[PDB]
């Protein structure tokens, strides 16, 4: 038959797969751990739940799998199933749901010269803390936490996976171009790998993978801060329609409604952590608390422009600072029957003298309106530009850092 | 290593794994069992669910699993899967949408006295009733109780390792802050085996939800609308858009009506604070849009049919105004064509009177406006206090 | 008695048959397998999480030495059926899958011959990670892929090949996904333009490497835009026509304002259903995302100039001034240009004079408020006569543009084969 | 320990394959009882109730008999449930896949052969959900069990008895019980069904069907659903006393609370299940009051144009303004120069003259339209209030069956 | 019973499961495959995929199983698990969303003679295009394609054990009418084995889907919508809330049709009829937007500046609607009554256009009720 079925035999007449492979009482297995990342397929952040495709790529000397390939017609190296074999039991401890081991369990790579290489493949579900302060214009720092469950460092010796070449190694998650597809909404700005002790239980050691991911932010742009831009220019808009007619109100309690909508529609976005408030969500109050307040000032404005004699008096204080002072500033300045008939006419004149000082007051709170939402209008206009400018200047400033801490 | 191949080999030739680890039968297994959370993952409001990532820690003494290290290398510890040993079955008794025990059955620590060190992990969904009474700022109990089945205290016994779980390694939730927590040992004695007792134990903690994400995109925006809705009182009436603040701001508690029920479960045991201030503000809006409505039919009342009743006029005229001082409100054939002119005057002065009688109609109806403006911004300061500074002062 | 029992015993049992041993009689050789696929259903394309969900048929096909019987003596069997767990078979797996489904969904049983021909040809349901380009949506088409590799051994153990077919005694390569007329169905909403299969290798890596070799498989699918176009390019064509319309409301009726910011929402609407039925990938925005917001920002212009054209015709003469060059500009030359349209005694007499003075003011007065309104009418005229165009030439532009969204010729830029199945390669 | 002994002395020629019949014709008696944990949810979109209970089954195993005097007085041990035989008693009123008991804990076996598993489970069973009045329905939701594989000949299902006297209710235990807190177990009776059209050598003749008799609890439906939807919908009502003139828009409001009733229509579409066999109660009151919305707006159409019209446009006759203005209101409760200056004023007068004579008509139909009003709104507020009642005295009026079969005068309570 | 347990240990002693049940290889063995419907649990019309729970009966004869009963103390039936003996791998070639061939593996019950009838349980979530062309009012033939996979016909050979599937046991779905059903068999030469053919049933379900719940929630609103549209024209323009009411029933409309697109799949093999209907509603309240906007301009039509056309006025007034200081005194006194004059004859111009406008809004209401009183007599 074919050697390597006798190879084989001879090799599993007495192996144990539950037996460590510690030569002497007392040796620790040097483990070697590495990522391969093919595809980074979501960030969920309602779950804070990152799942990849990966491979681990993992290494480890067994002295039992050894073999003279002189004596066996040149067989340099095995493919053996994964089952048949020990393995350190490489869980990834970060797993969000119950998937600790690997997925695909492909066969174990054994050398004669006892090197084992095994490159499993698994889509990973781990738990990411979403640091949710500048989202969406932000980046994520998610591990990848890789220990054997089991095996403490009394057993075991986790290290870093060696290079193509084997002369050095490789301290980053390795990227293969011919497998990779780039992930739409985040891109890769560091991949450092290190390995991680725990004061107090020097029996911890684990190698951890980090991803610090920045997240594009157009789809965000597109869909969520300009058509608020629009609203909140609309709200600005609201201070140069007139009193007289009927669609102040309306404007304005219709931006309001659709600010209220567009902070409504995109609770399913941003993750439940309480931890802090996005700066989409703070802008989002902040144009919200703008438009309540342009509200409120323009229920102010129709106030003062429906008031008359009949109703209000005139307070000295409002005139003297509302006609006098603002408008320079604000560049609002405006600029026997023949006894009877006689009677009857006179009378006539009366009351068209009263009605023409009844308009002229009545004018003149509608001037005190005029220069009240104008001045409204230029305030606005301004705390307006000047937030938005400062929270997406903020916004803008958030870069991942030069280095990693790895 | 050989040494340890021949000491699983020796261990395993004669075990059989049905059979509790005593010497004698009328002995009882001795368990530590402590639980070790590691993760609150969710905390389902509708559903009542409670998913957690534990790791179910178990020790006892094995008796058939003791080897004398000299005759081994000085081997003192080894690791075994679980399925080769016997294993308490620990199952969650208030178990909802999950598994009873433990499925992943990873490997386990033993040592050359017998002892057995098991940590499994496990994503235990339970089942805890969620009080919704003092929702956003609630404050929950959910519990965990994890009991031996098949075997009562007199077979397998159990023991809590510590009066207090394991949250050395808790991650932080970022959505709750764990307050306390605390494990109890209960000896129930059920009514399909009332002879002997059943151990359990029920580990509980008491998590105080971090109330920022729901206070501010639900409870800021709502409140804005609270303080919305008695606003219409200081629009006038001749705007015509007394009804469409009123009716938008109705429409805009509906639909936080309408996302509030998603929210919460659908339980009748308590009513909600937040439901009871969507109540009261739904009925505030309510009581706003009649009372508009009152207003807009007052500020309209034609003369020539509504005469001006005594009282309204001296209470709403000569009274209230006074009162009041917070606003600035007031406190040959020639002929023919001279009986034309007469007629007209007569015209005028009709219409100045009528003119004048809608007046008082309107300033009746604005003083009405302002009384109802300051009670209504009065009830809108006093009840958002009544309903949230009764939990916030705790 | 059944011979195949005999047979099948003989194979396996005397002959001690090893599923875990390659069938090669020398380990340095190599084992060919080669694949097809066979799509019956496209099942869905969701590309809110870019998967592509299909119902395919793998073909293997490869020689095994050891599966070798003489027909004539085992009272003349022709051919075998054994499950898969008793024979060793080449894993090949799906890549780039979303969830944990690498393998095939049934294990059906292998196909075994006289000669050692060994064909197994399970079903499975694949869900592929396809990139979706959203760029011209919804008249795109999608660039959809399947990548199969061999992990469980190196290209010097097994190599991967595509499934060859005869015609006329002449071998060909089957490079394209085999559709069976009696056993697909069309989705419905997604229409096979191209369908190629490749076997690519990979110079850089080595060949002792399960990285250095896989097939392909390509799934170049156009959506066809009749649902969308009916139920969603419609009614946004319709509506934005109200925001232009917005401008023949006269100023008098509060139902200006109205009009317009009530497109303004729908359109909002529209976006956020779009948003919710597309991906948040930031690669491009889409043709429909982009022709919501351009109607969104002329809207918007559309509810400012209706804010001014409210302002001018409100303007009272004792609070604004009309101007001479506006007064020039917006009643003389604009409107011409676009065309428009168009004692007792003395006291009875001092008061006569008094209210003639009034009625006069009046008159002025009067006048002065028409000339603002024919300036806010023409105001009107101008503005609906630059946007009205703006709307129907980009609505038309940008739907030409998305209409002409055809997919390539050829599948593969550079390369004149169009692998179809009626164009054999060599044959 | 005795006990290795014993289980491998009983188990050393065991096969779980074989029913443990003594003879042919012996039927082995399967006993079901039913203890009903926590009753988890009823999701109504699937149709699908969750229940956490322990199902106890059983029978005798002729096999699994020893004499505790030849194994140190031992008469009980816990075999895994995997090495024995099972009647495989089986939910078969499942959703899902989910046929057999979620844990498959060990099974207590006495000296005598007495075999009793109680395994732990989570069952999702189907009920139609009768919608006819939701919020206020009561469920008549059920579990049926049947042995999978034996039919009547071979195993015979029957309900377990304590002191003589059969079960024939779900059994609550008080220790580890939780009320649900939206539904109320008003009735738990147990009986065994047969299937008349099969005969008694099939699977599915015999069955255990447990019922759960659940009444919805409605204050949380009330206040947040049923009360909003009630104090939207009288706003309607309000319609009448606002002006016919360009203000106060009556349009607008009713156009807007029918708006509010449709959010409220969506709402709870998201509650009551997809099913098609009958209308919701609270989806009645919606339609009705949706109805009564569009006629109102109708009616609103109606008083404007009456309102707004104008002796140019149309022709005040005098019978209906009689009718509008006498009957209606009876029952309701509401030189050159000098001949150039006489001209002049002459013209003056009579143009004034005649733009006070057009508007007299105006008043008219102003007042027309205000008695239609009156007349309308006193027919809303009628029909609005008698709808309302009639619908929620109805759905108060749903009471849950006094006894668990209607035609059954036992009570089935413990 | 130790016949029972001596039975099982000698049929299963040398029984070899690879192994079809034939006498000799050249024969074939012959299947009786019935279906038993047992609940219709749901179907996605979004993702075409229809899941049902079925009983999937299987009827065949093993010569290797056959024993005599009176060596065996009577015992004329015995039940087996299934994954001891030979199971034929019937596959659903249309699965879309579960398991293509039984996956829980119960028990089957076995003659005495041999013959085997084995009933597993199983949820078939298979792919159906769905026609929604008479949407809400449709019906859909919904299949379940079920065949022998690695046998052909000379191999193993299968037959529908009655013309109709089982329908006996099958609970009322609540939603779904099951007009008709029917099993045919067919004779497929696929590509992969043109030289030989392989058997399948397929099983269509003719399901009427009961439009009660769609009527409610979704048609009932869609008409009070529609038949609001047609009370914007009777809407006097002076009321100022014409184009309130017309832009509030479009954007319900539009909403509706919304949800509708929610409810429906997304192909365009056939454009349904109810959304044939929202989108000629949507054209109609977009053109009766345009003439209220119409209707509007004209009743605010400044006599000043526009002339009536002599066309539109008898068009739509005659033949429509019949289907020192004294003297400075007195120069002001002449100067009011001429601009009294004026202002009365520019009143009378704008009544003009407001008849026209009137009228107008008249023959629009008129045209609105054609309309309704043609859809009602196509109703009937
Ligand atoms: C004894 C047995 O098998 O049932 C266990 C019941 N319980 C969980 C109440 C102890
Ligand atoms: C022959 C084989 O194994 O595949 C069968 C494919 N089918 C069902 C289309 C004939």
């Amino acid at each position: 038959s074919v050697m390597e079925d006798t190879l084989l035999s001879v090799l599993f007449e007495t192996y144990n797969p539950k037996v460590r492979p510690a030569q002497t009482v007392g040796d620790k297995v040097t483990v070697r751990v590495g990522l391969t990342l093919t595809n980074l397929l979501i960030l969920n952040e309602k779950i804070e739940e990152m799942t990849t495709n990966v491979f681990l790529n993992l290494a480890w000397t067994d002295y039992r799998l050894q073999w003279d390939p002189a004596a066996y017609e040149g067989i340099k190296d095995l493919r053996i199933p994964s089952s048949d074999v020990w393995q350190p039991d490489i869980v990834l401890m970060n797993n969000n749901d119950g998937s600790f081991e690997i997925t695909l369990h492909v066969n174990v790579l054994v050398q004669h010269t006892g090197a084992v290489s095994w490159q499993p493949s698994a889509i990973y579900r781990s738990s990411c803390t979403i640091k949710v302060m500048y989202f969406p214009f932000d980046w994520q720092n998610c591990t990848m936490v890789f220990k054997s469950y089991t095996y403490d460092t009394s057993e075991v010796t986790l290290q870093h996976a060696l290079d193509a070449k084997g002369e050095r190694e490789v301290k980053e998650i390795v990227i293969n171009k011919d497998a990779f597809t780039e992930n739409g909404q985040w891109s890769i700005e560091h991949k450092p790998s290190r390995k991680n002790w725990r004061s107090d239980d020097p029996s911890y050691e684990d190698v951890t993978f980090y991803l610090i991911i920045q997240r594009k932010p157009l789809f965000y742009i597109v869909y969520t801060i300009i058509p608020c831009i629009l609203i909140s220019i609309l709200a600005i808009l609201v201070f140069y329609l007139p009193p007289d007619a009927g669609e102040k109100m309306s404007l304005s309690i219709s931006a309001l409604l659709a600010v209220t909508v567009f902070l409504l529609l995109l609770a399913d976005k941003v993750p439940e952590t309480s931890l802090s408030v996005p700066i989409i969500i703070r802008y989002l109050m902040f144009i919200m608390i703008l438009v309540a307040f342009s509200v409120i000032l323009s229920v102010v404005v129709l106030n003062l422009h429906h008031r008359s004699p009949n109703t209000h008096t005139m307070p000295n204080w409002i005139r003297q600072i509302f006609i006098e002072t603002l408008p320079p500033f604000l560049w609002i300045q405006r600029p026997q029957d023949l006894k009877e008939a006689v009677e009857a006419i006179k009378y006539i004149a009366e009351q068209l003298e009263s009605a023409s000082e009844f308009d002229d007051l009545k004018k003149d709170w509608q001037y005190v309106a005029m220069v009240a939402d104008r001045l409204f209008l230029y305030v606005f206009f301004v705390i307006c530009s000047i937030g938005t400018f400062s929270i997406f200047l903020d916004a803008s400033h958030n870069v991942p850092p030069d280095n990693p801490f790895a | 290593s050989e040494h340890e191949t021949r000491l699983v080999a020796n261990l395993l030739e004669n075990y059989n794994k049905v059979i509790r680890p005593v010497e004698h039968h009328t002995h009882f297994v001795d368990i530590t069992v402590g639980l070790q959370l590691i993760q609150l993952i969710s905390v389902d409001e509708v559903n009542q669910i409670v998913e957690t990532n534990v790791r179910l820690r178990q020790q006892w003494i094995d008796v058939r699993l003791r080897w004398n290290p000299a005759d081994y290398g000085g081997i003192k510890k080894i690791r075994l899967p679980s399925d080769d040993v016997w294993l308490p079955d620990l199952v969650l008794y208030n178990n909802a949408d999950g598994d009873f025990a433990i499925v992943h059955m990873t490997k386990l620590l033993l040592d050359y006295t017998g002892k057995i060190m098991w940590t499994p992990p496990a994503i235990f969904k339970s089942y805890c009733e969620i009080i919704v009474t003092h929702f956003p700022f609630d404050q929950q109990n959910c519990t965990m109780k994890l009991g031996i089945w098949t075997y009562d205290g007199t077979k397998v016994s159990i023991s809590p390792e510590s009066d207090r779980p394991d949250l050395s390694t808790f991650m932080e939730s970022g959505e709750w802050v764990m307050k306390d927590y605390r494990g109890w040992k209960h000896w129930v004695y059920y009514t399909c085996c009332p002879d002997t007792p059943y151990l359990d134990i029920t580990y509980h903690f008491i998590m105080q939800r971090i109330p920022l994400y729901f206070v501010v995109n639900v409870i800021i925006p709502c409140l804005l609308f609270s303080f919305l809705t008695g606003l219409v009182f200081y629009l006038p009436t001749d705007s015509g858009e007394k009804m469409t603040l009123s009716i938008s701001v109705l429409l805009s508690l509906t639909v936080f009506l309408l996302v509030i029920v998603e929210l919460i479960p659908s339980t009748s045991s308590a009513v909600p604070l937040i439901g009871k201030y969507m109540l009261f503000t739904m009925i505030f809006v309510i009581s706003s849009i009649i009372i508009t409505v009152v207003v807009i039919n007052t500020h309209h009342r034609s003369p020539s049919t509504h005469t001006m009743p005594q009282w309204v006029r001296k209470i709403f005229i000569d009274t209230i105004p006074n009162v009041m001082f917070f606003s600035t409100m007031k406190r040959p054939d020639v002929k023919s064509a001279i009986e034309g002119v007469k007629y007209i005057a007569e015209h005028m002065k009709s219409d100045e009177e009528s003119s004048n009688a809608a007046e008082e109609w309107k300033y009746v109806a604005m003083v009405i406006d302002h009384i109802l403006l300051c009670v209504f911004m009065l009830i809108c300061i006093i009840g958002t206090v009544s309903v949230f500074a009764g939990r916030l002062i705790e | 008695v059944n011979e195949e029992e005999r047979l099948i015993n003989d194979l396996l049992i005397v002959n001690k048959y090893n599923k875990h041993v390659r069938p090669v009689k020398h380990n340095n050789e190599v084992v060919n397998i080669a694949l097809s696929l066979t799509l019956s259903n496209l099942i869905s394309l969701k590309e809110t999480d870019e998967t592509l969900t299909s119902n395919v048929w793998m073909d293997h096909a490869w020689y095994d030495h050891r599966l070798t019987w003489n027909a004539s003596e085992y009272s003349d069997i022709s051919i075998l059926r054994l499950p898969p767990e008793l024979v060793w078979i080449p894993d090949i797996v799906l890549q780039n899958n979303n969830d944990g489904q690498y393998h095939v969904a049934y294990f059906c049983n292998v196909l075994v011959r006289p000669n050692g021909y060994v064909t197994w040809l399970p079903p499975a349901i694949f869900r592929s990670s396809c990139p979706i380009n959203v760029l011209y949506f919804p008249f795109d088409w999608q660039n959809c892929s399947l990548k199969f590799t061999a992990l469980n051994y190196d290209a010097n153990e097994i190599t991967m090949d595509l499934m060859t077919d005869t015609i006329d005694g002449k071998d060909y390569p089957i490079e394209w996904i085999i559709i069976d007329p009696e056993a697909f169905t069309e989705n419905g909403e997604w229409e096979i333009i191209h369908k190629p299969a490749k076997k690519n290798i990979y110079p850089d890596k080595f060949p002792n490497g399960t990285n250095y070799q896989d097939v392909t498989f390509y799934l170049i699918i156009r959506r066809k835009p009749l649902f969308y176009v009916i139920n969603f390019i419609t009614p946004c064509v319709l509506i934005s026509f109200l925001a232009s319309l917005a401008f023949y409301l006269p100023a008098e009726s509060g139902e200006k304002m109205s009009t317009a910011i009530s497109v303004l929402l729908a359109q909002a609407v529209f976006l956020l259903l779009t948003s919710q039925r597309l991906p948040e990938t930031a690669l491009a925005v889409p043709l429909i995302g982009k022709y919501l917001m351009f109607i969104m920002s002329l809207v918007t212009g559309v509810i400012v100039n209706c804010g001014i054209v409210l302002n001018f015709h409100f303007r009272t003469p004792s609070t604004h001034v009309l101007s001479t060059r506006v007064k020039q500009i917006f009643l003389e030359k604009l409107p011409r240009i676009l065309h428009m349209s168009r004692d007792e005694i003395k006291s009875g007499i001092d008061s006569t004079n008094y209210i003639v003075k009034q009625i006069k003011e009046k008159n002025a007065y009067d006048e002065e408020v028409g000339n603002w309104n024919l300036v806010g009418q023409t105001i009107d005229r101008l503005s609906m006569f630059i946007i009205t165009p703006v709307m129907v030439l980009g609505t038309i532009f940008i739907f030409v543009m998305g209409n002409f969204n055809h997919p390539p010729a050829k599948p593969f830029e550079g390369d004149p084969f169009d692998y179809s199945s009626d164009h054999p390669r060599c044959a | 320990n005795e006990e290795g002994r014993l289980i491998e002395k009983l188990l050393g020629d065991y096969d779980k394959r074989i029913i443990p019949a003594k003879t042919l014709d012996h039927i082995i008696d399967v006993t079901l009882k039913l203890t009903l944990t926590n009753l988890i949810s009823l999701n109504e979109k699937e149709e699908a109730l969750t229940t956490n209970v322990w199902i106890e089954i059983q029978w005798n195993d002729y096999r699994l008999s020893w004499n505790t005097s030849e194994y140190e007085g031992i008469d009980l041990v816990r075999i895994p449930s995997e090495l024995l035989w099972l009647p495989d008693v089986v939910l078969e009123n499942n959703v899902d896949g989910q046929f057999e008991v979620a844990y498959y804990a060990n099974v207590l076996v006495y000296n005598d052969g007495s075999m009793y598993w109680l395994p732990p489970a989570i069952y999702r069973s189907t009920c139609p959900i009768a919608v006819t009045y939701f919020p206020f329905d009561w469920q008549n939701c059920s579990l049926v069990f049947r042995s999978q594989t034996y039919n009547a000949h071979e195993v015979n299902l029957q309900l377990s008895a304590e002191e003589g006297e059969a079960v024939e209710w779900i059994h609550i235990d008080p220790e580890d019980f939780t009320e649900n807190g939206e539904w109320t177990i008003r009735h738990r009776p147990a009986k065994k069904n047969y299937n008349w059209q099969l005969t008694k050598d099939d699977t599915d003749f015999q069955e255990i069907i447990f019922f759960l008799i659940i009444q919805r609890k409605p204050l949380f439906y009330i206040i947040n659903i049923i009360a909003p939807c009630v104090l939207i919908s009288s706003l309607v009502v309000l319609v009448y006393f606002l002006p016919a003139q360009a203000g106060g828009q009556k349009c607008t409001l009713s156009i807007s609370v029918l708006l509010a009733q449709t959010i409220f229509l969506f709402l709870i579409a998201q509650k009551v299940p997809e099913t098609s066999l009958n209308v919701p109660l609270i989806g009645k009151y919606l339609i009705f009051v949706m109805f009564v919305s569009m006629l109102i707006v109708m009616n609103c159409v109606i008083v404007l144009n009456v309102s707004l019209r104008t002796p140019n446009t149309h022709s005040l006759s005098e019978k209906i303004k009689h009718l509008f203005l006498g009957f209606l209101p009876k029952y309701l409760g509401m030189a050159p120069e000098i001949k150039s200056c006489v001209e002049a004023c002459n013209f003056i007068a009579k143009s004034t003259k005649e733009q006070n004579d057009s508007g007299s008509e105006n008043e008219n139909w102003v007042l027309i339209g205000k008695v239609i009003d009156k007349a309308c709104f006193w027919i809303a507020l009628l029909l609005f209030s008698i709808g309302t009642l009639a619908i929620f005295l109805t759905g108060h009026f749903n009471q849950v069956p006094e006894f668990p079969f209607p035609g059954d005068p036992r009570k089935y309570v413990p």
